RNA sequence: AUCUGGUUGAUCCUGCCAGUAGUCAUAUGCUUGUCUCAAAGAUUAAGCCAUGCAUGUCUAAGUAUAAGCAAUUUAUACAGUGAAACUGCGAAUGGCUCAUUAAAUCAGUUAUCGUUUAUUUGAUAGUUACAUGGUAUAACUGUGGUAAUUCU
RNA sequence: AUGGUAGGAUAGUGGCCUACCAUGGUUUCAACGGGUAACGGGGAAUAAGGGUUCGAUUCCGGAGAGGGAGCCUGAGAAACGGCUACCACAUCCAAGGAAGGCAGCAGGCGCGCAAAUUACCCAAUCCUAAUUCAGGGAGGUAGUGACAAUAAAUAACGAUA
């Protein structure tokens, strides 16, 4: 290469996204955005292959001229706009709201939400500093910079914004016993309590998080997403209630559907 | 068929890359150079045509150069350059003193204006 | 001992471009293959629409006969119908007319034709004329 | 080695030739007229040998004393061809046979313009 | 691929008496020369002179006691035409 | 040897089966109908 | 640039190319069961070997780990599925003991013959190979189909197929019309 | 690798088709009912000169076509055919011998058959197949591919060198097989180009004797070369003696 | 998870040769009916290329007096569309091939408290004639040049 | 050459380079040199197990656009469907001059045991732009194609004897 690469094969595409690998040659590679391009959504995933409300590439296209998607409260026109981890997508014309928060499987799972719930959207924080003038700014995970925030917030904290004046709502302090969502990795899409933070210096700090089926599992904390305390998430999640099952209980949950 | 340079000094033929802001050249990519040849501007025995300019009007009158006279094409456009070009003041509005052109099609004599510009 | 029956699957409502879309499936005893000139004015009083607003397309046959599965379309009125959907389709219904153009060979040749001149080009015409007229 | 004029070249070439057989000859943009050199002593006849096999469903009988004409090269030679089998004798004998073997390949010498090219009859 | 060269009537004595019908030919990708079997022909009157060929391996273990010479090579095309189809007489091929 | 020009398919010994016909026929030569020959299995016997 | 469509063999050659025993093995086999090659053999071989892989490899660690019930019990429901193994030896020893005739005779070639829809084994392949008869709605000309059990109670001639119905083939109504204009003149 | 491509080069530059070249094309039809004026028609509708043509319909049969679109010489060699030997001169020379064949009439075992087989063992060089009668069969193209495997499958079993016969109704098949005429190196015949041999485009008459006298003959020498000791064979005329 | 023929008058060994099976690994021969799928100038010449094409792009929203079209219904500054041209952007992606390269590339794993970052996304700037300065040029008109260039 | 300082330069650390100093650095645990018909990796083939042999090629990363070098523009190039010169090829010329890099898609010559069509199209997959709309031999379709791979016609019944 000599500059950025533009495309995105097939073959090399993220395999939570799940495509197809035989209906062409490339995949949609997304724009620069908010979220990184491996842990992300474009739009067109997102209407095409996750909903089915339009067909070619070019429907969803023309889907995203006539200003009815919005992501966070903002209409975005481009067919490769990372859409990723926490916003909320709006569809007026069929006048309900979508979250994009982890299946237990590792990928991305559809969500329905009301419009109270549509007005406010989590944010871990990724790196406070002082900024110019002397101001502090937080940078949340999405790449929002929010100026001016309460003193007492550190880092990997989680910042509830509200997304009409994209202010700070409430916080909540990185302790122990509090509902944690796992981001990323291969142990991707439990929830549970935190046991307690292992401390570990100059590398990776690991934490152990323990479900409500008292499971306990470790991961690092760059995939650490706090909810709140217990029992009374700040979010409403989704069906399965982060829980990941062993295979064979697992279809044992899917024998027990039938009863014609 | 190659032209005279302004600046180059020999009876002869020299080869020289060319740049962007200069004459007898124009870059088809950005910033392109190409090592055209040139020919100097001494006058020799080798110029099929010579160009010149006239400076001050002689005695006797010219058939093509004196008798017959071409207009401007295209009036000004900025209202300063209106302003300029009739003497306006500054309260004076451009409007009205907009020059022209009157086309004719079919039965329909219409006329164009130029769009003002700041 | 025919009878064209017409089953409309997994039917959604989908608001955003006024449509609503729908798998057809097609028993048809001692036929062979129904049209889609037939099918859609069949489904243009079923889904209380025009004619010319409902769509079908890729209907598969499946093996042995007397069944077939495509994907029907049904548009709420003929303006969406004429905005949304593809061109081919609209030439496929008569409500659009396939644009006579040349082939990709000679588009490619005379954008590059085209390319070679600069400035309108009716400069250089005189200019040649004159220059077989000397 | 000592050829004068090598291919691909217009050559003005001329013939010592009688007068008598130009009623023969043609106009030569209606006729071929291809003109073929030969090699030293190739005039000079000879005792020669041809190879012989019999074309595919061709059962007519030939003996070994009737006139039959030889097409190697460009020249023609009406000849009576003795038939024999090119089995390899030390003493250089061989079986002189009444009639062509309809089976393998038999060989026919006789006396004949030489052909130093090996080529096909 | 070759252009074959000559005929080659080696004799071969001890046990069985191979009357050598094979031809030395002229390769052409790097100009050395070996030799080459001719299978299936009682008479090699496929095989002419100045014919281009195609050879193909063989592992024929040539023998100590009756000097039978070391031939590794066969040939499977004359003239772009197969032999096994000429030896079956279903083909022909243009003798030049 | 040379075929005809004639073999266009669009517009003596009996024959042989072939396929599953003569799978029929080699287990009905061999299992079906078997020739005790001197003890043996002989096949392609000639006159004996 | 695509994906390349994977492909992979299906049937696995014998060792050893010409031994007495098994090649009269493989000729009573495909003479009683009605077979065409010796093809059909080795891809059900193949598929043995193959499920003898999957129980070898699964047999030789220890009990009551759940990757052994889960691959295991899902082997074996789908074997059970097919009918291959029976009912009331429902263990993963005795899928390593199967052989190769309980999966050929589970073979629509086998099954139109012994449900009494033909006459002979060849008569079922050529009775399934020319679309007459159907597997409830879908006619086959497949005769490798290996029916299941639920399968199994829905299989009799095809709609279209004259002897399921409708109208009489070619040479019927061929001959009808020649019978026809035959009392005609 | 450099002196392969300069004996190749030097090979090749015997074809120099501004001024120094010479290729000889044969068209013989396998049928009686065939004109081969056709074929040269077919093909040189490719070419896209028609005054060539208008030239050579009223009474020539040698012709000397010139070709901007390959810059090759090319001299284009009838047969008679009420002369089999003449056949077989006009074959015996030409570095290119062309077969036609009909897609109506398949060809004769009593004469086309005998042709092929008197011209494979009197020596052939690069050949072309092609047809001619594609057109007059039916006009849908699937029942034309199947007359075109028949004369493949026929052109095979006498020619294994080449597999595809070639068609004079497709234009870039035309384009094809008039770009193969035109640059490919013709394989050599041995016997002919060990002598040398020209082939004459002007026959005239010097009268020296009462009873003999000198031919002129303007021609292009092709072969090994001429020396003015050596003998020189006329066919159907016999031996003769240089001046 | 297999062997088998060949040394000797006969036997047991050592030992290789040959037989055997696969190659989603290449070439060729004979033959060729169907349905789906599908490699395809890598090996040698990273050798030489005729010709045609493969990179251009305009929105309600930078610049329109096309002496272009349509006239048409408010539009004497313009206002519809719009060839050309200026300007902004891209052309640094894709495609191909494997010649060089043996701590080189690369694989996994770190680091940037050692750096640059068009674009996207979020914040960011009361402090320095204003009813809004100036100048070139392209496109266009006209005159030219040469056998010839995307020349001017 | 290895290191110390100080500077230069770079987008930046850095013998990367220059000055002034020390005499160091690697190595029988294979350095240095030579060969590779050697792009590396994911993988492929064949194997009870252990292995053995390939991996130019559908994905990731590298290098190159006949061989070297140099550089303008731009955020990003030592770019080659950009320029400049040299070396080797090689085109038109009216002899003065002027343009070239198909290891992109077809196609041609040569070479070899060895490998297709100078077709149709943006309708899919996505990319570029001022951005619905235009462009895209990227890609898709079709033609040649026994490289391979899967399923399977060439017959099945009666009755007589
Ligand atoms: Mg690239
Ligand atoms: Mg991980
Ligand atoms: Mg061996
Ligand atoms: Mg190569
Ligand atoms: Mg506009
Ligand atoms: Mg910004
Ligand atoms: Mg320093
Ligand atoms: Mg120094
Ligand atoms: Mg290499
Ligand atoms: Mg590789
Ligand atoms: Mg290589
Ligand atoms: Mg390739
Ligand atoms: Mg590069
Ligand atoms: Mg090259
Ligand atoms: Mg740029
Ligand atoms: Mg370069
Ligand atoms: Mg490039
Ligand atoms: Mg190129
Ligand atoms: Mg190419
Ligand atoms: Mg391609
Ligand atoms: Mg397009
Ligand atoms: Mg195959």
């Amino acid at each position: 290469a000599r500059g950025p690469k533009k495309h995105l094969k097939r073959l090399a595409a993220p395999h939570h996204w799940l495509l197809d690998k035989l209906s062409g040659c490339y995949a949609p590679r997304p724009s620069a955005g908010p979220h990184k391009l491996r842990e992300s959504l474009p739009l067109i995933v997102f209407l095409r292959n996750r909903l089915k409300y339009a067909l070619n590439g070019r429907e969803v296209k023309a889907i995203l001229m006539q200003r009815h998607v919005k992501v966070d409260g903002k209409v975005r026109t481009d067919t490769t706009y990372p859409a990723g981890f926490m916003d909320v997508i709006t569809l007026d014309a069929t006048n309900e709201n979508f979250r994009l928060v982890y299946d237990v499987k590792g990928r991305f799972a559809v969500h329905r939400i009301t419009d109270e719930e549509a007005s406010y959207k989590l944010g871990k924080v990724k790196k406070v500093q002082l900024g110019k003038k002397g101001v502090p700014y937080v940078v949340t995970h999405d790449g929002r910079t929010i100026r001016y925030p309460d003193p007492n917030i550190k880092v990997n904290d989680t910042v509830k914004i509200d997304l009409a004046s994209g202010k700070i709502t409430d916080f909540i302090k990185f302790d122990a016993g509090k509902l944690v969502y796992v981001t990323g990795g291969r142990n991707l899409g439990r929830i549970g309590t935190i046991v307690h933070k292992e401390r570990h210096d100059g590398g990776f700090d690991l934490v152990h998080i323990k479900d409500s089926l008292d499971n306990t599992f470790v991961t690092r904390l760059n995939n650490v997403f706090v909810i709140g305390e217990q029992g009374k998430p700040y979010i409403s999640l989704p069906k399965g209630k982060g829980i990941k099952l062993s295979i064979a209980e697992e279809r044992d949950r899917r024998r027990a559907q039938q009863g014609l | 068929g190659f032209p005279m340079k302004q600046g180059v000094l020999l009876p002869t033929r020299i080869k020289l890359l060319l740049t962007k802001n200069v004459s007898c050249y124009r870059p088809r990519r950005d910033g392109e150079r190409k090592r055209k040849s040139v020919r100097g501007a001494i006058v020799g025995p080798d110029l099929a045509v010579l160009a010149l300019v006239i400076v001050k009007k002689g005695e006797q009158e010219l058939e093509g150069l004196t008798d017959t006279t071409v207009p401007k094409r295209l009036g000004p456009k900025r209202a300063n350059n209106i302003r300029k070009f009739f003497g306006l003041s500054k309260e004076d509005d451009v409007r009205d003193f907009v020059i022209r052109r009157e086309v004719t099609k079919g039965e329909k004599t219409y006329t164009k204006a130029p769009k003002i510009q700041r | 001992s025919d009878a064209v029956t017409i089953r409309t699957r997994k039917v959604i409502s989908n608001p955003l471009l006024a449509r609503k879309q729908f798998v057809v499936d097609v028993l048809h005893p001692n036929r062979a293959n129904v049209s889609k000139d037939e099918l859609r004015e069949k489904l243009a009083e079923v889904y209380k629409a025009e004619k010319d607003a409902v769509s079908v397309f890729g209907f598969r046959t499946q093996f042995g006969g007397g069944k077939s599965v495509g994907f029907g379309l049904v548009y709420n009125s003929v303006a969406e119908a004429k905005k949304f959907e593809p061109t081919y389709r609209l030439v496929r219904y008569g409500l659009a007319e396939k644009v006579e153009k040349a082939s990709r060979q000679q588009r490619k040749q005379k954008k590059n034709r085209d390319k070679k001149i600069f400035g309108t080009g009716k400069r250089l015409a005189k200019k040649v004329a004159r220059r077989n007229a000397d | 080695n000592e050829a004068q004029a090598i291919a691909g070249d217009r050559i003005r070439m001329f013939i010592r030739f009688p007068k008598f057989l130009l009623e023969k000859i043609q106009d030569p943009k209606q006729l071929l007229f291809a003109v073929y050199g030969l090699l030293l002593h190739e005039h000079k006849n000879a005792v020669v040998n041809f190879s012989l096999q019999r074309w595919e469903q061709y059962d007519k009988p030939v003996p070994s004393q009737e006139p039959i004409v030889v097409q190697y090269g460009v020249r023609r030679y009406t000849i009576q061809p003795l038939f024999s089998q090119g089995s390899n004798s030390p003493n250089n004998v061989h079986k002189y046979e009444r009639f062509l073997h309809p089976d393998t390949v038999s060989v026919a010498t006789c006396i004949a313009p030489v052909d130093f090219t090996q080529s096909p009859a | 691929k070759g252009i074959v060269l000559e005929k080659l009537g080696i004799e071969s004595k001890q046990p069985n008496s191979a009357i050598r019908k094979c031809v030395r030919v002229q390769l052409i990708k790097n100009g050395k020369k070996v030799t080459a079997f001719v299978p299936n022909d009682g008479c090699l009157n496929f095989v002419d002179e100045n014919d281009e060929v195609l050879l193909a391996g063989f592992g024929r273990k040539g023998k100590a006691k009756g000097d039978i010479p070391g031939v590794r090579f066969k040939v499977v095309k004359v003239s772009g035409v197969s032999l096994l189809a000429l030896w079956k007489e279903k083909k022909e091929k243009p003798r030049s | 040897m040379a075929k005809v020009h004639g073999s266009l398919a669009r517009a003596e010994k009996p024959k042989k089966p072939k396929g599953r016909a003569y799978k029929r026929l080699l287990y009905t030569r061999r299992f079906v109908n078997v020739t005790l020959v001197n003890g043996k299995r002989r096949m392609n016997p000639g006159p004996s | 640039p695509r994906a390349p469509r994977t492909y992979s063999k299906t049937y696995s050659t014998p060792k050893r190319p010409y031994e007495s025993s098994r090649l009269d093995a493989e000729l009573k086999l495909a003479g009683e069961f009605g077979l065409k090659n010796k093809k059909e053999i080795y891809r059900i071989s193949f598929q043995l070997s193959k499920i003898r892989r999957a129980a070898r490899d699964l047999l030789t660690r220890d009990e009551k780990d759940p990757k052994r019930l889960f691959e295991g019990n899902a082997l074996i429901r789908r074997l059970v599925r097919v009918g291959v193994l029976s009912e009331d030896k429902k263990k993963l020893d005795y899928v390593l003991a199967l052989k190769v005739e309980d999966f050929l005779e589970r073979r629509l070639q086998t099954q139109v013959y012994k449900l009494g829809l033909a006459k002979s084994v060849h008569h079922a392949r050529v009775l399934i190979t020319q679309r007459h008869i159907a597997v409830g709605k879908q006619i086959v000309n497949i005769p490798s189909f290996m029916v299941r059990l639920d399968s199994e109670k829905h299989i009799d001639f095809a709609p279209t197929s004259p002897f399921g119905g409708a109208r009489p083939g070619r040479v019927a109504r061929r001959n009808a019309a020649r019978k026809a204009e035959a009392s005609g003149e | 690798r450099a002196q392969r491509i300069l004996d190749s080069i030097e090979n090749r530059k015997l074809f120099e088709g501004k001024n120094g070249a010479a290729k000889i094309i044969t068209i013989v039809p396998l049928v009686n009912d065939l004109d081969p004026l056709d074929i040269l028609y077919k093909l040189l509708k490719c070419a896209d000169d028609e005054g060539i043509m208008v030239q050579e319909v009223d009474s020539k049969r040698i012709f000397n076509v010139h070709i901007k679109k390959f810059k090759s010489n090319l001299k284009i060699i009838i047969p008679d055919m009420t002369n089999f030997l003449n056949i077989l001169d006009c074959a015996k020379v030409a570095d290119f011998v062309v077969f036609g064949l009909s897609g109506v009439q398949e060809v004769d075992e009593e004469f086309g058959e005998q042709i092929i087989r008197a011209l494979e063992l009197q020596g052939i060089a690069s050949y072309i197949g092609v047809i001619s009668n594609l057109s007059a069969v039916h006009e849908k193209e699937k029942f034309q591919l199947d007359v075109k495997q028949s004369l493949e499958s026929y052109f095979k079993h006498f020619f294994p060198s080449e597999e595809r016969v070639y068609n004079l109704e497709k234009n870039s098949d035309a384009l094809n097989v008039l770009r193969t005429l035109c640059q490919r190196l013709p394989r050599s015949i041995n016997w002919r180009d060990n002598r040398g041999y020209v082939v004459a485009d002007f026959v005239d008459f010097v009268e020296t004797s009462p009873d003999s006298g000198d031919l002129v003959i303007e021609g292009t020498v092709r072969g090994i070369g001429f020396n003015a000791n050596r003998l020189v064979h006329i066919p159907d005329f016999g031996d003769f003696q240089l001046n």
